[PDB]
């Protein structure tokens, strides 16, 4: 049918699309309901407002337009998910209707009371992506939960700031908070539960989730959180010099005033497409436009705030993949042997210069992190140097910040569940030596194996992948239901039945090792994590 | 006066122990209590965090003047009704609104005493563990009568009288009536 | 019988003691044959000369006297073998006839060509020990080799020096070279082969071996060297400040003249007992009286000398044990747990000040060697901090120098065989957590388990101990015979039959893991060895 | 005056390969050889270390002057007999004795020439591998007659005449008689 549900601002008409598979029940999709006023003119570069009531019934059947972006331009290719960089054309297929009016969200209701809600905060980086790429319909049909995927302002229109009061910034975070408010005060009509709202995202979008924890704006909106392959303390999570890039963009676009307010007004006079297409290149392993520490949404740097217990006890599910810096070694990934020492030292030196660059001492730090990240039992392998470089990038950017934030969240008696992903979808262009890369868990979480390969994921999915996906969404939906991945639904079609996930205590850093052969392990890369967290600050 | 619990000779303590998996944290705290006593020095209401966390809330009468002292992590902030004598033996109600570091104290219908601490102060009360009433363990036992305890959406004496699974009264603290 | 042989300086009559075991032949012992003139008068502090011929037949049946030494003094207790300090009162039985004319030696002839000779250099440190303790008669009758032991000047009488030509020093090394010359020119009569002379020793004596290789004086005397648990490049192998300790001793003994010749002449007139019994304290992890770089016996710094290939291509057999710094953790060996956290950064700190003490930087070195030598999966174990302290001392003082010397000797194409000893005799006074300590391989090399427990080794020897002693004795005797541990004699009375001991190439550092489960491994503690050889210099 | 190997048109070379397990390293070198030739520029005796090590000893005739250049590790110390001409067709015998860095070169009965290089110098000739006579592979072919090549108690030419296993003959080397 075409079910109609009345919201607090009007009435919307959904659909009743039935899934390709058999065991999955029908799913009702309200694709394209709005949650804020479209920031088109003077409301641009301002926090969003509540929507406007409409008379009658509004169609919700087609995917809403995406926010303005430039996929075929100059984007940070090191932080984007691998499946998004590989399938760039199939990704740009979705972002074709780009327009400044994009603040719409899609809900996937399924067909033990009110169903929990799971918001998905997408975004490999802050300059690209849209919510229509992830068909959260298999997940809703499996876990009996309501998946909500939103669209928020990205790039210049959502994160431009000057530090002053003329342009505070963090308009994307405010859009996400407005969407959370809309879900909190409207999901009861759809059968959802406004008291069991989880937020889960991958990549830098997960960073938003973390940045949505240290903000007093989102106090009672959501109860849990699932941050996978993302943190608020990595190098590319927040922007610390927003004026240096805002002035650069203003100068390149045509008007660079010395007054913040008039420059902001001049930018507001520009079109939404002219300033998106403009190329502003940030420093390596950083971001140009992103969340900015101002005092309203992000009171201070996320490292300081989360150390002194500035959060309100959200159940948390953190995790990382095994090797995520697959694009760190990409200039030397198509050779018979790996990286020669003359190039390994060059890459490590460039790494140190770009990230640390501390003038106090660098001839000591470079040597010690060269010595640590090499296996002396097989020193002259060459081929197994790409592995150590990949491990270096994965450990510094993803594993260490994730472990640090898990320890900090678990030091204030808030539940933390740590996971590590090893299995990956067997693609065509993915190298055999490489392992599960950045964002290589999204197909499994969303039920792509149980619905068949799509344009974004062209891999051949066997029965092993189907079982792993079923187990992964079982864990995620159990966490959404109660906050413990083991209690609601016992594991069923295997080595997944007898493994019990345990919390992440700081003293005993227990975690679960999701993969072909699961196990509740005791410490993940304790040597390198301790190196990056406890030794490098002393050098 | 609501559910009146008396404190006789020898003192006592009533404790609400939060469940381990449902310990709450909040930016803003609310307190209300109607007390009747003549003790010059005592402790009425004490709220403690879990192990290793120094955040606490304390209601204490010093030199016959009732005051609220909270440590949210940075430093102790204490506000007192200095220009009023409360230990006259009558029923006196008090309310305490906490938001960030700012705190307001109201006594009956008397003018409110407000406090806006300067500088950078923490705002989160992290992982409350127990509500302590009686103050015997700290060193200032309370002898008197208490009624109407409201704390951040919780009526402690009401669910204490309702025989909740996580409330324990040790001592001679008797219910009036 | 009571055999007599005709040496170049006369005739010596020997004894024919028969060994207790039923699998060993008779052994002819010639004990006390002199090899140099006795340095008592003006010959003191002078290099030795050849002996004087004696008419008639000399009775060589009783053990010769030992050199002067103050056992009940301030001996360096770190470098001494464990069994020596444990049975210190029993060891003093052998050294009781201390005389200044101690320059004697003793041979143990057995009864496929001629017989090889194996000289043994003793001395845990440079101020103690005598050759009568090691009754090398079980080894002689097993491998059909001639085991020779000697006495050389130790301590002040042996290694006193000032720097100039007044007292060059290294008189003990010259006594050892004189003994080697006596064997070279007189061993043919006894039935030995004067061109197959191995020289082996354990502890500081092994250091003498590694200083008899870089020495111009000993060119054709020997051909092979077995240096077990000892190097010439460690901190306590040579003395780089002889003048300071010599002057302090001269002042303490009674005469410190401002001219070196006058002070030396005054010292030459003083009796041995009043200058041996002094108390001269060296800096920690160093020696007061020892070999000195002068120009005659040790041409230059052994670390510099051996990097430039200043050796004559001697076959080599180096070895270490698992844990040899058992006396480093001595103040925390009678505690239920291991060491405290504040007691782990105190021992390491004292280690750093005593050894490195660089003013350029020590807060970088201390932190990195404190981070490296700890188990991060058991960060608060306690016991696995005593273990890591023992491993730290063993790696710095015994394993890294041994690997460096083996690499620098195999770079110039000289057959080097590396071994690591793990099994040990279960003694009475040693801790249960401990492993094979310093000098715990000597009983097996000398065949003590095959003869029974002695006063020096009161341990309980099972069949496994006897089998291991036979195996190591067979390996040593094969090396003495042919320079190849497995060539002549196959293993006999086990997993030792099918293991083939390979060379030690500087690219693939193969070695034999001697023990109850032998197997040719590939790299011994590659991480810590590389840390001490290649990273610490950069800091 | 013993075994004589005569080079012919084109050139020749004699290579002695020490066994891999018995390569000697010596602090003293002796090289005696009798020669007869009229070539102005050539090399007669070349001794090399193993692979990697730069130790070498080279006896060469250049501009009518016979000289030996050796690298023991520090610098190529070369001593040359300059006040004489030897490639006049007459038979000659040349001896070279080396100890440490010090060298002594003698030819026939003329007074010996001594080289005493100054400064700290290395001494040990590490891991001699092969002996090259004629220098066909060196770059200067040698044409003439050679006899009695005595090297540290070893006679290479004498062993060559008895079909030594390690001796290799390549080129136009001919044996007289
Ligand atoms: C959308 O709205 C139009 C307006 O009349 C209606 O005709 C149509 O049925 C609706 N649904 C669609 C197009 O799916
Ligand atoms: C995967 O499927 C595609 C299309 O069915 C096929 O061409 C390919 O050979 C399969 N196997 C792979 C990619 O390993
Ligand atoms: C606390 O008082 C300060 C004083 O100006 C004020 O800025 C702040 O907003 C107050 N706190 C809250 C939560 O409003
Ligand atoms: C030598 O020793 C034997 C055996 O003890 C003894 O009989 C003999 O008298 C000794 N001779 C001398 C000269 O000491
Ligand atoms: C050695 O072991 C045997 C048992 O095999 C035992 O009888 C004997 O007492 C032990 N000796 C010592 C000194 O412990
Ligand atoms: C070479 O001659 C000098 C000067 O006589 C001498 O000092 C040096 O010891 C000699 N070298 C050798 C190796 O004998
Ligand atoms: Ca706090
Ligand atoms: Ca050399």
């Amino acid at each position: 049918r075409f079910p109609v549900v009345n919201t607090a601002y009007g009435r919307v008409r959904g659909v009743r699309r039935e899934l390709n598979n058999e065991i999955l029940g029908p799913v009702v999709q309200f694709l394209g309901v709005p949650y804020a006023t479209p920031p088109l003119g003077a409301r641009r570069f301002q926090p969003p407002e509540a929507p406007a009531s409409w008379p009658g019934v509004r169609n919700a059947t087609t995917l809403p337009p995406a926010c303005p972006q430039n996929l075929h331009g100059a984007l940070p290719a090191i932080m984007l998910p691998v499946w998004f960089t590989d399938n760039l054309e199939a990704a740009a297929t979705y972002v074709q209707n780009q327009s400044e009016d994009c603040l719409y969200l899609n809900l996937y209701v399924p067909t033990s009371g009110k169903k929990p809600v799971m918001l998905f905060l997408h975004g490999g980086s802050y300059m690209e992506g849209t919510g229509n790429m992830f068909d959260g319909s298999v997940l809703a049909a499996y876990g009996n939960v309501i998946v909500v995927t939103l669209n928020y302002r990205l790039g210049v229109l959502g994160f431009l700031s000057t530090g002053d009061q003329a342009a505070k910034g963090n308009y994307g975070l405010l859009d996400q908070i407005q969407a959370l408010r809309w879900l909190s005060e409207n999901i009861a009509h759809f059968g959802g539960d406004p008291e069991r709202i989880t937020i889960f995202g991958s990549g830098a979008g997960a960073s938003c989730v973390n940045l949505l924890i240290l903000s007093h704006h989102s106090e009672g909106l959501f109860q849990k959180a699932i941050a996978q392959s993302g943190t608020a303390i990595s190098s590319w999570s927040v922007n610390y010099q927003p004026l240096k890039y805002t002035r650069l963009l203003a100068a390149k676009v045509g008007c660079d005033r010395e007054d913040s307010t008039e420059a902001v007004e001049c930018l507001r006079r520009k079109s939404s497409r002219e300033l998106v297409d403009q190329d502003v290149q940030p420093a390596r392993y950083h971001i140009a436009f992103g969340p900015v520490v101002d005092g309203d949404v992000v009171p201070d740097d996320p490292e300081i705030l989360m150390q002194q217990g500035e959060f309100l006890n959200y159940d948390m599910l953190i995790g990382v993949n095994q090797g995520e810096g697959l694009k760190f070694v990409e200039d030397s990934a198509e050779s018979e042997d790996g990286v020669s020492a003359s190039a390994f030292d060059f890459t490590v030196s460039n790494f140190v210069d770009n990230l640390y660059g501390y003038p106090e001492g660098k001839d000591v730090l470079r040597e010690t992190i060269k010595f640590m990240y090499t296996d002396w039992a097989d020193r002259d392998n060459g081929e197994m140097r790409r592995k150590t470089l990949l491990a270096l990038f994965t450990d510094h950017q993803w594993v260490a910040p994730a472990v640090a934030t898990a320890k900090l969240h678990a030091d204030y008696q808030s539940p933390v569940y740590f996971y590590t992903f090893y299995h990956h979808c067997q693609a065509e262009g993915r190298p055999e030596w490489a392992d599960a890369a950045h964002g290589d868990e999204l197909p499994y979480v969303f039920g792509v194996p149980m619905v068949g390969a799509t344009d974004l994921f062209p891999c051949n999915f066997s029965k092993n992948d189907v079982m792993l996906s079923a187990v992964v969404m079982t864990y995620w939906t159990n966490f959404a239901k109660t906050g413990d991945p083991n209690q609601p639904v016992p594991q069923d079609t295997n080595r997944f039945e007898e493994v019990v996930w345990s919390k992440f205590n700081s003293k005993e850093k227990q975690y679960l090792h999701i993969g072909l052969k699961p196990r509740v392990r005791d410490n993940y890369r304790a040597n390198k994590v301790a190196f990056w967290l406890e030794l490098v600050p002393h050098l | 006066a609501g559910t009146t619990y008396i404190f006789s000779k020898g003192g006592g303590q009533i404790t609400y122990k939060w469940p381990p998996n449902d310990r709450p944290s909040t930016r803003a705290d609310r307190l209300a209590i109607g007390f009747s006593t003549v003790q010059k020095e005592a402790v009425l209401v004490r709220v403690d965090s879990s192990s290793g966390l120094g955040d606490y809330l304390e209601l204490h009468i010093h030199q016959g003047k009732i005051g609220v002292k909270f440590n949210v992590g940075t430093d102790d902030i204490a506000i007192e009704e200095s220009n009023a004598i409360i230990n006259d033996g009558k029923y006196h109600v008090v309310r305490f609104t906490r938001s960030g570091g700012n705190a307001t104290l109201q006594v009956d219908s008397w003018p409110v005493i407000e406090r806006y601490p300067a500088g950078r102060q923490l705002t989160i009360f992290n992982s409350q563990a127990t509500i302590i009433i009686g103050g015997k363990e700290q060193g200032q036992p309370f002898q008197g009568q208490l009624s109407g305890l409201y704390y951040n959406g919780l009526k402690v004496l009401n669910m204490a009288a309702e025989n909740d699974a996580n409330i324990a009264i040790v001592g001679n603290v008797r219910l009036v009536g």
